[PDB]
Order: C-alpha cells, then structure tokens, then sequence
C-alpha cells in the first residue's frame, strides 16, 4: 500500500455507514393502527321521505 | 253503541287524554323518525295522510 499506489482519492464519509458501537442510533419506532378497526367498502346512500 | 269488544271506533278522536292534549304527528315526520320507540310509548295521532 505504501509503495505501489501512488495516487489516492478521498470523499466525505457516507452517512449510510454506522460503526457497530453506535447501534442505538439505529433504533426507531413504527406505529401500526389497532386491529379492531374495520374499513368500510360500501358507499353511502342519501334518501328522503318528504 | 254497537256492542263491539274493544271497539276501534271513537265518536271523535279525543282532544285530551288524562287531562293532557294528545300529540299529533304528520306521516312524513313519522316516517323519518329514528326515535319512534320513545314516541310510541306515550301514544300519538297520525294525520296529514289518507
């Protein structure tokens, strides 16, 4: 590496990389709505008796 | 006059029953009612229809 490279390129560290020690920074929360919810697939009909 | 058992015929529909005037509801409002169970418990008069 020291003798047979002769040219190097440097970029800023990509933010997709995380050191293994900092694995708490990858903990995140996802919320799922209650399974008791019922989703309506029927249209509403309007009417009058007057 | 006719000797019927529990005659459904009145000489005239009473103006007052038990000292209070009888409620009068039209057929259109009666048809559109959602609390008919509460209203029918006290009795009413239906008009505005043939």
């Amino acid at each position: 590496s020291k003798m047979n490279v002769s040219y190097r390129l440097y970029i800023k560290t990509p933010a997709c990389l995380l050191p293994l020690s900092d694995y708490m920074r990858a903990q995140h929360d996802y919320v799922s709505p209650s399974s008791s919810r019922v989703y309506i697939k029927d249209p509403a009909v309007v009417y009058t008796r007057s | 006059r006719f000797g019927f058992r529990d005659s459904p015929f009145c000489t005239s529909l009473p103006r007052t029953i038990m000292g209070n005037d009888v409620r009068r509801i039209s057929y259109n409002v009666f048809s559109m009612m959602e609390d008919i169970d509460d209203v029918i418990s006290e009795g009413f008069i239906l008009y505005d229809a043939y």
